[PDB]
């Protein structure tokens, strides 16, 4: 299953945080930094996979931002990989060119989609069409 | 004259740089972020030179300051610079602090560029600097009376438990440390006590954590009133720079489906002179195990049905050293399905150092009233380290 | 529309400090607890304005203590936005008074109650982020009710179907098995992939545990799969992703099929071996797009394929076909390939069927460990290598990795020696081959070395050997080098001490010659290797009465009988007057035949 | 591909936009996030352009704050700003002349070969300017310049120009030319350094009481390098450099010290001068001690260099290097070897009563080296080692497990410098056997017990405790067993043969170490073949041993002491050998 899903930057800074297993305040900070250290240091030669603590990290780059999931040792890994392609072609296509601001000032409609694909640390939906269709749908309330 | 100058925080990453010398790579900057800042059992000095680079560092609060060179460079020169741009620093912005140096970065290259020419430390007298600088900085009852003993004595234990979590290939997935320090004194009259220790302790997922006793004062030093009887003076937990005693290595190979090899190698990490007691191995085995045969050359190994794990008894090891034991399992084939899952190997053992790298400097104990001092006092002091969980995932 | 917090954000990006930011956070705060404790009526919107900000700012890192009562009030609103903001808002900050909790379970009831699929999905969706134990007591019996009622919404079943997952997972003694499993089951041949996705997902779960209920799924998995597999590219298009047929409910369904026993009904496997069959078939094709991700979709479904024919070990073909293909995945750009094929390889390397077919790329698993520059991969193709080492190609194997210990790195050169002294000691079948291995594992990486290895490559050496000027010549010839170490001067002192009279006839191996390079080997280490090396001496006093005079010289020098340490200055001093004292065929008694190890 | 890389509505083109403002209150703004986004690791190249087009302006800090941009770049990118070099090259003409020297020194900052066509011109024009900073600036950068590889066939004129600043009224500057050609001459050719010794040495001498902190620490390592002729000039030059006690902690004295001790030669006591120098040089050492600890360890440092070479100098002022208890480690250790260094026959019985308090506290680093110091001193004072001894019992005595150990491992040494005179210890000894956790310990206890065999009678029962865990135990701790019981066989015969039999069997069969079972038949060929020359050959006097570890080579001291100041002074190291 997963266990949570990230969106940060080079610098650091969170700008997505989704958690599917019960942690504190402080627990979840160590962990926001030891991904964005772990994620950093890797050169692009590197493979997506990366082992943390007792689960691992598939995780990709677009510019400047680093898409991450945490999954169990067990789980498939390009499935996920293409999960988190999947998930950023949707952002893109329901942004209009998405950018790093995009993802700052609409946190909750993130949140919306992050539900609507992600639920209990599975996969909900698959296909763009129908997510961006009920996306619409609801932005038309 | 100085190659560059460097200054870090706390956590080991560089809070700014400034080199003036091309033939110090980055490769310089990492070998200080390891060899010095994360340093394990490396002895202390100022001056330290590694890969023919020569690195003087000052620490002010949690600030790491280097400078670095490559050269016959006099070494007095370089501390006193340092010492004079940091009385500099100090007098344009007050306390040194990471936010601070956030804050001032330009204020901080403009400094650097100005008072350091290549390396030659020009007139840089504070007061001068005002005309080369055009900006400003930004500043921002419970011990009764009446107490008598025969004779001063006192013993201090620091108590430490490790726990590991590691990969097969020998990659640390975790790893942090529990401690707290038990003073037991008795001791005549109201004294005071001075501690002084160092730098190793800063004041689910483990985190770091420093929690004192009611009597403990801050003002480097903790003064104290040490309560009659046993009590514990501090507690805490670190993760970072951890002496692992143990190593384990495990080799399973899987023959077909009828039959199992299991060869467990074990290392000791630490000094020839110290000794471990007590160490303890739990090699899990298949539910659908019919025997095993196993062999080892120190120790004793024995099968527990009931458990269903092999335990591997050491009575004692020393340090820089090795051990084997080597198992071959015969497997009934009742359901050719439902592959064994692996669980992790388990180590408990016993070491007389903190795996945390803690170690008392000093303790002092003043007396108004009476006449004894730390002199006349009697003093022990114990460390135990111990295993909590231990597992090499197999 | 909320335009004051879009300035907000840009009003809080221009702060220069850290002062202002808290300055600036602290008088918002006071701001909207002023605005909510005040005696004046605001308007909802005002309220889901003001919960947005502190979701806000309780996303910024700092802490939020209050406005609980305005978010579980927004919930009772008939605007989708402001109940999107509300459970939003309850999902991510969690209160312990019992009554607010109360509150919120009655008010998600009273939505369920609804006939709106988008106000069910919200407060399902609220269910499974929060999965409090209350919630789970509440809505424990509600849920499989609103999952098998035949007039809900499609969208609606599938969050219920991963509500029931959750509530299972995180309170599995709360769930009893009921008799909606039927309706479960049949949810797999629902049109609307989704629902087959999240039935799929929560049979596997519950399969984990339970087998007999769902055992009767197999058939309707199978016939999904092959559909999926057989579908033209003109069909399913709603649910292709870059012209892969459906890549994560095929994954699924696999993985599904991978928790149960092979099919009892033979029409079932048949139609099985011919799904795997026709996907690797497939996978043989030369790409039909040069975007990466159709070849990582298509890799996914591949992969899952060959761990599923792994698991049941029944077709030898399918291993074979398995084999050929992960042979050919290491020769590929992609540092994921490479690194998945190995891992499946080394899962093969402990099957019956396939341990030729794993032999036969031992080449490609040696040049890809060769020319590697990822750690990882290297460390997983060494295990490969000793996973499939045997009789025939275990020479093969140990010479490829000696080779590899020359230029190898630091880290892995541990468990490199470590596992060739294994291999070694394991597959010793020529006692020439394994002195030559363990002699060459030494002058290689003696700083690796234990005790034990050159303990017993002496005890060999000494106990039937045949090979004595064998193995005094590959000594005599590796000390020669400036770069000898502890552990090679000390075997290398005890060989030539004790078997110099069978390489002294050669020129370049007289004893004068001998006895130098010992000596210049002397003075640069520690001192047990000193002790070892005078034991040598003496050794050579006896063996060589033309040297004795060179080598007497050599002990009574101020640096043995004056020696800090107290074994060598015994050594030194009872050498010394061993060899001055009594004859020279006394001497000879107490230096004889060595007898060998018991 | 380029999924968020684009730059319609991204911080990347309004950070573009706004550094295109004539405004410098938003330029000074800008241009300071643009130096902490460099700063963070962002790539500004594509602002880079806009930057330049930021120079052109009139105001002082805009062009400040992009300078430092420059020089940031200068490392980072140096391709970059080496095409920026037509902007530098028109800015030497300009009044304010602090501009002049921060475009040189920038200027000089680039490494690139085509760049001496802009660089060669201006230098040999701004070492004749009204102000000296101009000159200061350029004789920096003239050491910069000369790092590059070129043929650099102007270096004569280069050369000639330092030479003539220095003979310049206004003192800063000067004490910046001696350093570059200090500098310079570390490279030195076959003909270097001209000996200019009268004008240049009254000029240097003149300016030295008016340099900065530095100038005076640059002007006494040049002069340390200078060997004088004449008996009455290196009077004069002692008598002129000794005022040097200035307000620089170290530097300035440390380097007065080593001009004073490479200057040293003169009559005995013909004239009544060494002697004054020699008391002369002692306050300032020891008031060198007061600094910061990294100050203190170098002084430290030099100070051991200096007893070495001159014990005299320091001869009474022991008090001074006693140990403090807030100080640090580093600090401590040195302190204790200089007073191991000191420790003479008269003030032993203070020294002593120091380290048997510093074996009493709780830091167990510095208890260890401090029995270990109780036990050098009773090896280089022989009139001591009575006392030394009661000390070690003492401590023995305090039943400390650390103290213990290191007291027994000590207690051997000076049991085999001074043997047949403690024999009525060794009892006192025994009772503190069982808390011997070390293999050094071990090892001295066993061969304490080897030794002075007839004197104990309980020497049997004491080794047969040892060999029934013969394994699991250090090699060392198996060999000195073997020497041991083969010793006290041969000194106990008719009574021991079960012993020699089961620690020989122990040794040729149960071990497998290849040494051990050598010496083992060693052993076994000698008490089986004659008893008569095997007493000879185990037990025949051991020569005696001098206290040879607290010396340092001599051609190596006098190179350290021709280099006080430097870092070689601090690893004791010749210079060659970090590089």
């Amino acid at each position: 299953m997963i266990r949570f899903i990230l969106i940060q930057n080079r610098a650091g800074k969170t700008r997505l945080a989704k958690w599917y297993m019960q942690f504190d305040d402080d627990e979840k900070q160590k962990l926001i930094e030891e991904v964005h250290a772990v994620v950093t240091v890797r050169d692009a030669k590197h493979t997506n996979f990366v082992e943390f603590r007792n689960f691992k990290i598939i995780y990709r780059r677009y510019a400047g931002l680093y898409f991450c999931i945490c999954v169990d040792v067990n789980d498939n890994n390009l499935a996920y990989l293409e999960a988190i392609h999947n998930f950023v072609e949707v952002l893109n296509e329901y942004f209009h060119n998405v950018c790093e601001l995009d993802l700052v000032f609409n946190f909750y409609k993130v949140y919306t989609v992050v539900d609507e694909m992600f639920l209990a640390g599975e996969i909900r939906e698959t296909s763009q069409t129908k997510v961006l269709k009920q996306l619409l749908m609801l932005q038309s309330l | 004259m100085i190659g560059g100058l460097f200054i870090y925080n706390h956590k080991g990453e560089v809070l700014i740089s400034r080199v003036y010398r091309d033939d110090i790579g980055r490769n310089a900057v990492d070998a200080f972020r390891v060899n010095v800042i994360h340093a394990r059992q490396q002895v202390r000095s100022p001056v330290t030179n590694i890969a023919r680079t020569s690195f003087f560092h000052v620490k002010r609060s949690n600030i790491w300051l280097a400078a670095v060179t490559k050269q016959n460079v006099n070494a007095a020169m370089v501390f006193e610079f340092l010492y004079k741009m940091c009385d500099v620093m100090a007098a344009y912005f007050g306390k040194i602090s990471e936010e601070n140096i956030k804050n001032n970065f330009v204020l901080i290259y403009e400094l650097l560029d100005e008072i350091l020419d290549f390396g030659y430390p020009q007139n840089s007298e504070t007061g001068a600097l005002k005309t080369f600088i055009t900006q400003q900085g930004i500043k921002s009852g419970w011990r009764r009376e009446g107490i008598k003993y025969r004779r001063n004595e006192l013993f201090l234990d620091v108590l430490e438990s490790v726990n590991l979590l590691m990969s097969p290939q020998g990659q640390v997935l975790s790893a942090h440390v529990s401690g707290r320090v038990v003073m037991k004194s008795y001791l005549s009259g109201m004294p005071e006590c001075k501690f002084g220790m160092n730098d190793k302790i800063v004041i689910s997922i483990a985190i770091d954590d420093c929690t004192f006793h009611q009597c403990v004062r801050l003002s480097r030093s903790i003064s104290f009133i040490p309560p009659d009887g046993e009590f514990e003076l501090m507690r805490y937990r670190t993760t970072k720079d951890i002496i692992l005693p143990f190593r384990v290595i495990p080799l399973v190979r899987e023959v077909g489906r009828t039959k199992l090899e299991v060869k467990v190698v074990i290392k000791s990490n630490f000094k020839p002179s110290l000794l471990a007691q007590k160490i303890e191995v739990r090699i899990p085995t298949p539910l659908n195990t019919s025997g095993v045969q196993v062999i080892c050359m120190k120790g004793k190994a024995k099968y527990k049905a009931s458990e269903n794990a092999i335990v591997w008894k050491i009575k004692r090891m020393a340090g820089m050293k090795e051990s084997q034991i080597s198992a071959e399992i015969e497997l009934l084939p009742t359901n050719d399905k439902k592959k064994w899952a692996r669980p992790p190997i388990s180590m408990n053992f016993e070491v007389p150092f903190a795996p945390s790298g803690l170690k008392v400097r000093y303790l002092k104990v003043f007396e108004p009233k009476l006449n004894y001092s730390d002199h006349d006092v009697i003093k022990w002091v114990r460390y135990i380290g111990r295993s909590g969980i231990y597992e090499t995932r197999c | 529309g909320m335009r004051g917090l879009a300035v907000f954000i840009s009003d809080i990006r221009n702060c220069k400090s850290k002062e202002a930011e808290i300055k600036r956070i602290n008088k918002e705060l006071a701001n909207i607890r002023s605005k909510f404790k005040g005696d004046k009526a605001l308007d909802g919107y005002s309220k889901k304005k003001y919960v947005c900000k502190l979701l806000f700012i309780f996303l910024l890192g700092h802490d939020i203590d209050f406005g609980h009562m305005e978010a579980v009030n927004l919930l009772s609103s008939n605007r989708y936005t402001e109940k999107q903001i509300g459970y939003l808002f309850i999902s991510v900050l969690v209160n312990s008074n019992s009554e607010l909790i109360r509150l919120i379970n009655n008010a998600i009831k009273n939505d369920l109650a609804s006939r709106n699929p988008t106000f069910m999905g919200l407060a399902l969706h609220c269910i499974a982020n929060v999965g409090s134990r209350e919630m789970a007591e509440a809505f424990a019996g509600e849920i499989p009710k609103i999952l098998v009622a035949g007039d809900t919404m499609d969208s609606v079943k599938q969050s219920a179907a991963l509500c029931l997952l959750r509530l299972y997972r995180t309170s599995p003694d709360l769930v009893p098995m009921g008799d909606w499993t039927s309706r479960v089951v049949h949810l797999l041949n629902d049109q609307h992939l989704g629902v087959v996705t999240a039935a799929t997902s929560l049979i596997t779960t519950l399969a984990q545990k339970n087998p007999e209920e769902f055992k009767t799924s197999v058939s309707l998995a199978v016939s999904r799969l092959s559909r999926i597999v057989t579908s033209a590219s003109t069909d399913l298009q709603d649910y292709t992703y870059y012209f892969v047929p459906a890549p994560w409910l095929s994954v699924k369904l696999l993985r599904l099929l991978q928790c149960y026993p092979p099919p009892e009904d033979p029409a079932v496997r048949g139609r099985l071996t011919e799904c795997l069959e026709t996907i690797l078939n497939k996978a043989q094709e030369p790409p039909k797009s040069k975007k990466v991700q159709h070849s990582n979709a298509k890799n996914a479904v591949l992969f899952e394929a060959i761990s599923l024919i792994i698991h049941h070990d029944s077709e030898p073909n399918l291993l074979v076909r398995a084999c050929n293909q992960l042979g050919q995945f290491l020769q590929h750009r992609e540092t994921n390939l490479r690194y998945l094929a190995l891992e499946s390889m080394c899962t093969l390397a402990s099957s019956e069927f396939s341990h030729e077919a794993v032999k036969t790329h031992i080449e490609t698993v040696i040049n890809a460990l060769k020319t590697e520059r990822d750690v990882s991969v290297r460390q997983r193709a060494v295990d490969l290598l000793y996973a499939m080492c045997d009789r025939s190609n275990a020479q093969q194997i140990v010479a490829e990795m000696l080779s590899y210990l020359e230029t190898a790195d630091y880290s892995i050169r541990e468990e490199i020696v470590l596992k060739v002294a294994i291999l070694a000691e394991k597959y010793a079948v020529d006692y020439t081959w394994y002195v030559d291995t363990i002699l060459n594992l030494i002058r290689i990486a003696g700083d690796y070395v234990s005790e034990e290895v050159w303990y017993r490559v002496i005890q060999i050496v000494i106990n039937r050997d045949d090979v004595q000027g064998y193995a005094a010549k590959t000594v005599f010839e590796a000390l020669q080098a400036p770069a000898c170490h502890e552990n090679l001067v000390k075997v290398g002192g005890y060989i030539l001490g004790e078997f110099g009279n069978l390489i002294a006839g050669d020129p370049r191996s007289s004893p004068l010659i001998q006895f130098n390079l010992l000596h210049s080997k002397f003075h640069l280490c520690s001192v047990p290797t000193r002790a070892l090396l005078l034991s040598t001496y003496i050794k050579f006093v006896n063996l060589f009465p033309e040297v004795k005079a060179t080598i007497q010289d050599v002990l009574r020098s101020d640096s043995q009988l004056k020696n800090a340490d107290v074994e060598l200055q015994q050594r030194a001093v009872e050498y010394l007057r061993l060899s001055t004292v009594a004859s020279t065929d006394i001497l000879a008694t107490v230096l004889e035949e060595m007898p060998p190890f018991p | 591909s380029k999924y968020f890389t684009t730059n319609k509505k991204g911080e990347i083109f309004e950070l573009k936009a706004e550094l295109n403002n004539e405004k410098k209150e938003k330029r000074k703004e800008a241009v300071k996030k643009v130096i902490a986004a460099m700063t963070v690791g962002k790539d500004v190249s594509s602002l880079f352009p806009d930057v330049v087009n930021c120079m052109q302006t009139d105001n002082l800090e805009l062009k400040k704050l992009v300078y430092l941009y420059l020089m940031n770049y200068a490392k980072s990118q140096p391709d970059m700003a080496i095409m920026a070099v037509n902007s530098f090259v028109k800015d030497c003409e300009d009044p304010n002349p602090l501009i002049r020297a921060l475009a040189v020194r920038t200027m000089g900052c680039i490494r690139v070969d085509k760049i001496t066509e802009y660089l060669c011109e201006p230098l040999r024009k701004c070492l004749k300017d009204e102000d000296p900073y101009v000159r200061k600036t350029a004789a920096v950068c003239v050491a910069k310049l000369h790092d590059i590889n070129a043929q650099m066939v102007e270096d004569q004129g280069f050369l000639d120009s330092l030479r003539d600043l220095i003979a310049d009224s206004n003192p800063m500057v000067v004490a910046n030319a001696v350093a570059a050609l200090s500098e310079i001459s570390e490279s030195h050719p076959n003909s270097n350094l001209l000996d200019l010794n009268p004008q240049n040495i009254n000029k240097l001498l003149t300016a030295l009481n008016e340099c900065t902190e530095w100038g005076q620490i640059f002007i006494l390592d040049c002069l340390s390098n200078y060997n004088p002729k004449d008996d009455r000039e290196a009077q004069s030059i002692c008598e002129r450099v000794t005022p040097r006690l200035s307000h620089a902690n170290s530097a300035v004295v440390l380097s007065a010290v080593k001009v004073l001790m490479k200057f040293l030669e003169l009559l005995p006591k013909d004239s009544d001068y060494y002697n004054m120098l020699l008391k002369k040089l002692a306050p300032p050492l020891v008031t060198l001690l007061s600094g910061e600890p990294e100050v203190q360890y170098v002084a430290l440092r030099n100070i051991n260099l200096i007893v070495q070479k001159r014990p005299e100098i320091l001869k009474q002022e022991i008090k001074v290097f006693f140990v403090k208890y807030n100080d640090p480690i580093y600090v401590k250790l040195e302190k204790l070897d200089i007073m191991i260094r000191l420790a003479s026959q008269a003030n032993i019985a203070q020294v002593l009563a120091e380290l048997k308090e510093y074996a009493t506290e709780v830091d167990v680093d510095f208890v260890r080296k401090a029995v270990r110091a109780i036990g050098r001193c009773a090896i280089k004072v022989e009139q001591s080692a009575e006392r030394c001894v009661s000390t070690l019992l003492d401590l023995i005595q305090t039943k400390v497990n650390y103290v213990v150990q290191e007291a027994i491992v000590v207690i051997r040494d000076i049991f085999r410098k001074y043997p047949n005179k403690y024999e009525s210890i060794i009892a006192t000894l025994c009772e503190n056997l069982d808390s011997l956790d070390e293999p050094d310990a071990r090892a001295a206890m066993i061969w304490i017990v080897g030794e002075y065999a007839e004197r104990i009678d309980n020497a049997d029962e004491l080794l047969e405790s040892f060999l029934e865990g013969f394994h699991d135990e250090s090699t060392q701790v198996q060999l000195t067993l073997l020497t041991a019981i083969v010793k006290l066989f041969l000194k106990k015969p008719s009574e021991t043969q079960e012993l020699v039999q089961q620690v020989l069997s122990l040794a040729t069969q149960d071990s497998d170490n290849p040494d051990l079972r050598d010496r083992g038949y060693i052993y076994w060929r000698l008490l089986s073949t004659d008893p008569v020359t095997a007493k000879e050959v185990v037990l025949s006097e051991k020569p005696l041993i001098s206290e040879e570890t607290d010396l340092i080579e001599p051609t190596l001291l006098d190179e350290l002491i021709c280099h006080i100041g430097s870092l070689a002074s601090v690893y004791h190291k010749p210079p060659n050998a970090f590089v």
